[PDB]
């Protein structure tokens, strides 16, 4: 059983676009000479921009930080770790699967279209019909590779922006009472221990009250 | 002294994806969009088998070409499979009037009763 | 967002039995979604749950080794295998969102359940 | 794992509490949720984050959480108030994995 | 937002400026008061109306248009016509949505 | 009033304008100060040929 | 750019007269666009005006009550509209534009100007 048919073979499949025959009866995706689509939901792999973050003064990733895009990595007298931030992530997960859905939602059109026959004395009717058909399936290959083309340039962008973004915000809470020295760090001028650190990845760091020891 | 450093995530992963100012480049997370597999039979739509003419065209099928009576017993379908070079239609040369109009007719029908009109 | 669940189940000991879940909306999800079994006279039990985008999967300890989750995305479908089944597998089934992107405590909206035996 | 006692009772227009007691590893260091069920129905989020409610809670269902132990509270009690509740965590040392608590039948008379 | 100022370390707008879309407030000695800037609204402006205009432009092609008629052996031709009017429906349609959406950013 | 944008829906602005016209005022009515032609129980053959 | 008003006007004493300014170039206008009357034997005299995007009108004190000044964009149009038309009001009217999109001293293109009259 199937939900689609081609002349070659049956297709089970959700995903939006198809290359294996212009023909088909039932459900079935739209069809395109390309080879080749694949749209970036994640970032710039460097295990080792726009904004100047990601590959910029921040040289690389961290594969120790698994459970998010985003994080901190913190160092004190009684240890060492990853984290990661759950509100940025949270942002730019609702906006990729948003962007993906809108996505997915404007290409959905009518299917089940099969060729017609002529006679020998019916060439330009002939002729017609397959110049209609060829412009349609021009124009829509054009419009899928086109979107992915450019949306996957966004995303990235983006994916810098939510970092700079992240590294101010930081940046702005300890003022002056820790030194910067450039590469994403930031050196405490007091004695900073495990309560201090989450009061810093909590938002609700006191800056009178540990005013450089 | 303590420390606090921000930064990104990483893993091993090896796909690809074009962008307008760049080719290639390693990323994260991806998901493909293109399909590009069939499984190479005709199989049934919505439970129902498809009607097979094998070697008879539509001409043969509808005239009642002695080699197709064996298509006479299925009277509903789901659609209509036709080999590139059928073999058998009109066994009696002649010119058949509007031939593709009455396909085009055909290829909206579902099912059909045969009945002898004239005894 | 509404959670359904595939029918009830009637299954043998010692096979193994896949049900799966539906969620309305978009196909893709920004929250997890968890696994939750309870068996009569009892009180709910957590099963394993599956992350968006990252794609990792979460068990229990007890559950560790023969139950298997996985994801289609483009359709919104989650579904659950469960292997080895002994006597004591017959419960109401339901899958559970969660808040966030993250498997936590806090599930607040809950499917209708669906039955398992068997005998 | 978590204890609660096993049945409260009390009369309606009486406010009620349950306790869900356990060690440092599940609510000595983690959030609290509370659920309600009744029976045919699948589970019901009453309380998360400790103390708060989602959307269509109504004010007399309160809860709180003190060292080890969490304590729910309902005023006002009424007859469709008799149900199951349950308060679950997300235990985290070994494997972490959420954690119901035995369950509580409060009945009204 | 791309650059954090708008709902980032600006929390919330004023209602109290009523004549531009930017501006400051100040307070000193002799009192406090809300102000705009008009060279940042007035570039705004000159961008905004320079967008809208060249949409609108872009969206303009023929018309009167009206149906025909085939007889009852003819229905390959109207199959044909209406697979026509049919695709280009659907193109126009993508192409006013995906415009929107993409300038709403 | 709210617009939709790739990254998320609904959201408030401030200042929008509406592209979309929906409403007619449902009438035959006349097209540079000439009326049409109305049939009305006659059709193009009736109409050509002289139906009485 | 070019601006041009609507014919001349005769009207009887208490009826209400509208007049309308079209502008050349794009539909949508940058700058604040304002009406102006002159009695014969008098100088000019401002009336009103329209800010762009915002949409607030100003009005002069004395022809406050009486006068609405509306704007459609997607055509370029301006109109005014004048009610309890005295004997006084019999003058040239004038829409004229400002160099930026508040309303202020300066105007630096002028129409032709219509004439109303009320006998
Ligand atoms: C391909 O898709 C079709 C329909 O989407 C599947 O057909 C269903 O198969 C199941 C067998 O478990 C039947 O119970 C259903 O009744 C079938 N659908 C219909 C509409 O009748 C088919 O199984 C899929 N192919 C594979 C290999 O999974
Ligand atoms: C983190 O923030 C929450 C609420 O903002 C607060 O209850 C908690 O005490 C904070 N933690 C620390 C270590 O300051
Ligand atoms: C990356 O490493 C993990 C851990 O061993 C492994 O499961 C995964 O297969 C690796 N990735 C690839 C693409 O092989
Ligand atoms: C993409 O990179 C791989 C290795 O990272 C390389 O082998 C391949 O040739 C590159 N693609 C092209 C089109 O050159
Ligand atoms: C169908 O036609 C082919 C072509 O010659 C022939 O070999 C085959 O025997 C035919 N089928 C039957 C059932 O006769
Ligand atoms: C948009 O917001 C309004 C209230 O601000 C809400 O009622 C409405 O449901 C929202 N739109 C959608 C599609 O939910
Ligand atoms: C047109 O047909 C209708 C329906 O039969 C009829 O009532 C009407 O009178 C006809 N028009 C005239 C002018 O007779």
């Amino acid at each position: 059983d199937a939900k689609c048919q081609t002349p070659q073979g049956a297709i089970n499949s959700s995903l939006p676009f198809q290359n294996v025959h212009p023909v088909t009866i039932g459900e079935c995706p739209k069809y395109v000479r390309s080879t080749k689509l694949r749209m970036v939901t994640g970032l710039r792999n460097i295990p080792s921009g726009l904004f100047g973050a990601i590959a910029g003064f921040i040289e690389g990733g961290w594969t120790g930080m698994i459970d998010g895009w985003y994080g901190y990595h913190h160092q004190n007298e009684q240890g060492s770790g990853y984290a990661a931030d759950q509100k940025s992530t949270q942002n730019a997960i609702n906006g990729i699967t948003n962007k993906v859905n809108s996505v997915i939602e404007k290409m959905n059109t009518q299917f089940t279209a099969v060729g017609k026959e002529f006679n020998k004395l019916e060439r330009r009717m002939e002729n017609l019909n397959k110049k209609v058909d060829d412009g349609f399936l021009d124009i829509w290959t054009y419009n899928a590779e086109l979107l992915v083309l450019l949306e996957n340039e966004r995303t990235l962008d983006f994916h810098d922006s939510n970092v700079k973004n992240l590294y101010e915000k930081v940046k702005n809470q300890l003022k002056n009472n820790a030194k910067e020295i450039g590469n994403g760090c930031f050196e405490f001028y007091h004695k900073c221990n495990n309560e201090c650190m989450e009061s810093v990845k909590n938002g609700t760091y006191d800056y009178p009250k540990y005013s450089e020891e | 002294s303590d420390t606090i450093c921000i930064g990104y995530h990483a893993n091993n992963s090896t796909d690809t994806v074009d962008t307008v100012l760049e080719k290639n480049v390693t990323v994260t997370h991806s998901v493909n969009l293109l399909e590009d597999s069939h499984n190479g039979k005709l199989c049934r739509l919505k439970g129902t088998a498809p009607l097979q003419l094998g070697n008879c065209s539509v001409a043969g099928w509808i005239l009642g070409n002695p080699e197709c009576e064996s298509l006479f017993s299925k009277e509903s379908w789901s659609y209509i499979a036709e080999t590139p070079k059928p073999e058998n239609g009109t066994c009696y040369p002649g010119y058949f009037a509007d031939y593709e109009e009455l396909r085009e007719q055909l290829s909206s029908v579902s099912s059909f009763e045969r009945f002898e009109i004239f005894p | 967002v509404q959670l359904v669940e595939s029918g009830a189940e009637v299954k043998k000991p010692g096979s193994s039995v896949k049900v799966s879940c539906k969620a309305s909306g978009g196909p893709f999800r920004s929250y997890a979604i968890s696994w939750v079994r309870q068996a009569p006279g009892q009180g709910p039990e957590w099963m394993g749950g599956i992350i968006p985008i990252f794609g990792t999967t979460k068990y229990a300890p007890k559950f560790q080794g023969r139950v298997t989750i996985t994801a289609d995305d483009f359709a919104g479908t989650v579904y659950m295998e469960l292997s080895s089944l002994r006597s004591e597998d017959t419960a109401m089934y339901y899958c559970a969102k969660h808040m966030g992107y993250q498997v936590r405590e806090t599930m607040d909206v809950w499917g209708k359940g669906t039955t398992v035996t068997v005998s | 794992v978590l204890t609660q006692p096993p049945s409260v009772s009390a009369a309606p227009g009486q406010k009620v509490t349950i306790s869900c007691s356990g060690s440092s590893s599940n609510i000595g260091n983690d959030y609290v949720s509370w659920y309600q069920q009744l029976p045919g129905t699948a589970p019901k989020l009453l309380i998360y984050d400790n103390n708060k409610r989602p959307s269509g809670i109504p004010d007399r269902f309160s809860g709180s959480k003190s060292g080890t132990s969490a304590t729910l509270g309902i005023t006002g009690l009424q007859t469709g108030d008799e149900a199951n509740y349950y308060c679950a965590t997300w235990d985290r040392r070994p494997t972490a994995y959420v954690v119901f608590g035995g369950g509580t039948k409060l009945t009204v008379l």
